[PDB]
C-alpha cells in the first residue's frame, strides 16, 4: 500500500493549439488490474476529472471540455498511462494527476501521483444531467483538539440498489497532491486515523473529525463515483483559527 | 403447448453473466427451426447435434441459459475455451451437446455515459466446473495478506462492470447469449419436435 508510486512527466509550457503527451509511470502494484484516471487542478482552483481508461484498455470516458481533443491510453506491459492532449487552450492550464481505480464498485481515486504542471501561455453540463456536488462551508476555522464537521449534498441520489453510496471524500494537504480519505460513504481508507468518519446517504453526506490535529489542515473535497462524468464539490478549507 | 422460447430470447432484461439465468424447458413442443432460420442471430453454433436434426429428436429436459457479455468474448462460450468468462463466469463442458446463440444488443444494453448494470467476475480462487454458477461477493485475496471482508492492497472486490457505451467498437459492445443444452435421462422424453402430434388430422 505504501509502496504504490505514480510519477507523471511530460508537462511544460506550450503555445495554444500545440500538442503535448503526458506520461505516468506506475510501480508497486499490479497495474493491469486497475482503471486509470487523469484529474487536473487549474492553479488556485478545485479538482476536475478529465478521463478514465478501463484496466484492459477496452473502454474510455472523457469530460465534455476535453472530448475529442484529448485521448487516454495505456501500455500495460510498460505499466504506463498516457494523456495525448491536442489543440491546447488556455483553460487547459493545470496540474495533471494520474490516479488508480481498484476493481469493482464503480469509480474511486485511491492512489494519486505527483502531478505535472501544464502551462498554456461544478456545473451540470449542457443537458443538465451531470451530478453537481455542493459542499458546506467554504472555509472552517478550527481550534486544535475540538471537533469538526463538513457537509456535502449532491444534485442526485448516490444510493444504488446495491445498498452502496458512491460518495468519496478526498483530502489535499497544503502543497500536496490529493489523497483518498473515505470511500463509499463511510469506509476509511488504509492508514486514515479513526478520528475521521463519514456518514450520510442518498443526497446528504457529512464528514466528521472527532478531534482536529494540525496535520489535518487542508482542502476536503467530496466526489461522486456513481456515473460519468465524475464530479467534485467546491471543497472546504480547514485551517487553524 | 409450444415451448416458451420467446420468454427467453425476448426477455426485456438479461442476467449478468456471473449470475447467469437458467430456464428449464419441459412438457412442450419445440421448433428449433424458427430459431435456426432467424437471421437476427450473429452466432448460432451447435456442438454435437445438427440444428435441423434437432427438430427430429426428443429430450427429457432442455435448459436455456441466458446472460450478456461483450462481443469479443462470445467465442469463449464454446467447449475447451479459456479466458475470464469461461474460467470465472460461465463454463461449458468439453462434451457439450447443445447450441450457443448470440446477437448484438448495443441498442438495448448500452447507454451514453456507460451502462454499469452488467457485471462479470474478474477473479476467483479456481476455475468454475461446467455449468457451475458463482454469485458470491467476497473480497478476493490476490496476495498473502488475508482480506477479512475489507478492500485493500491485493484485496479486490471481485465483480466489475463492462460500462457498455454506444460508441464502442463492436468487439466491446454487448451481446445477449442463449445457450441451449439437451438432457437425455433414463426417464421419458417430454420435449419433442413439431412433427409429433397427439391431435387427429384429416
Ligand atoms: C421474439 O421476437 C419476435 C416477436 O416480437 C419474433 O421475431 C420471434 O419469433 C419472437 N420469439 C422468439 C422465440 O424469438
Ligand atoms: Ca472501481
Amino acid at each position: 500500500g505504501s509502496e504504490v508510486q505514480l510519477v507523471e512527466s511530460g508537462g511544460g509550457v506550450v503555445q495554444p493549439g500545440r500538442s503535448l503527451r503526458l506520461s505516468c509511470a506506475a510501480s508497486g502494484f499490479t497495474f493491469s488490474y486497475y482503471g486509470m484516471h487523469w484529474v487536473r487542478q487549474a492553479p488556485g482552483k478545485g479538482l476536475e476529472w478529465v478521463a478514465v481508461i478501463w484496466y484492459d484498455g477496452s473502454n474510455r470516458f472523457y469530460a465534455d471540455s476535453v472530448k475529442g481533443r484529448f485521448t487516454i491510453s495505456r501500455d500495460n506491459s510498460k505499466s504506463t498511462l498516457y494523456l495525448q492532449m491536442n489543440s491546447l487552450r488556455a483553460e487547459d492550464t493545470a496540474v495533471y494527476y494520474c490516479a488508480t481505480d481498484p476493481p469493482g464498485l464503480r469509480f474511486r481515486f485511491d492512489y494519486w501521483g505527483q502531478g505535472t504542471l501544464v502551462t498554456v501561455s461544478g456545473g451540470s453540463g449542457g443537458g443538465g444531467s451531470d451530478i453537481v456536488m455542493t459542499q458546506s462551508p467554504l472555509s472552517l476555522p478550527v481550534t486544535p483538539g475540538e471537533p469538526a464537521s463538513i457537509s456535502c449534498r449532491s444534485s442526485q441520489s448516490l444510493l444504488h440498489s446495491n445498498g452502496y453510496n458512491y460518495l468519496d471524500w478526498y483530502l489535499q494537504k497544503p502543497g500536496q497532491s490529493p489523497q483518498l480519505l473515505i470511500y463509499l460513504g463511510s469506509n476509511r481508507a488504509s492508514g486514515v486515523p479513526d478520528r475521521f468518519s463519514g456518514s450520510g446517504s442518498g443526497t446528504d453526506f457529512t464528514l466528521k473529525i472527532s478531534r482536529v490535529e494540525a496535520e489535518d489542515v487542508g482542502v476536503y473535497y467530496c466526489m461522486q463515483g456513481l456515473q460519468t462524468p465524475l464530479t467534485f464539490g467546491g471543497g472546504t478549507k480547514v485551517e487553524i483559527k | 403447448n409450444l415451448c416458451p422460447f420467446g420468454e427467453v430470447f425476448n426477455a426485456t432484461r438479461f442476467a449478468s453473466v456471473y449470475a447467469w439465468n437458467r430456464k428449464r424447458i419441459s412438457n412442450c413442443v419445440a421448433d428449433y427451426s424458427v430459431l435456426y432460420n432467424s437471421a437476427s442471430f450473429s452466432t448460432f453454433k451447435c456442438y454435437g447435434v445438427s440444428p435441423t436434426k434437432l427438430n427430429d429428436l426428443c429430450f427429457t429436459n432442455v435448459y436455456a441459459d441466458s446472460f450478456v457479455i461483450r462481443g469479443d468474448e462470445v467465442r469463449q462460450i464454446a467447449p475447451g475455451q479459456t479466458g475470464k468468462i469461461a474460467d470465472y463466469n460461465y463454463k461449458l463442458p468439453d462434451d457439450f451437446t447443445g447450441c450457443v446463440i448470440a446477437w448484438n444488443s448495443n441498442n438495448l444494453d448500452s447507454k451514453v455515459g456507460g451502462n454499469y448494470n452488467y457485471l462479470y467476475r474478474l477473479f476467483r480462487k479456481s476455475n468454475l466446473k461446467p455449468f457451475e454458477r458463482d454469485i458470491s461477493t467476497e473480497i478476493y485475496q490476490a496476495g498473502s495478506t488475508p482480506c477479512n471482508g475489507v478492500e485493500g492492497f491485493n484485496c479486490y472486490f471481485p465483480l466489475q462492470s463492462y460500462g457498455f457505451q454506444p460508441t464502442n467498437g463492436v468487439g466491446y459492445q454487448p451481446y445477449r447469449v442463449v445457450v441451449l443444452s439437451f438432457e437425455l435421462l433414463h426417464a421419458p422424453a417430454t420435449v419433442c419436435g413439431p412433427k409429433k402430434s397427439a391431435a387427429a388430422h384429416h
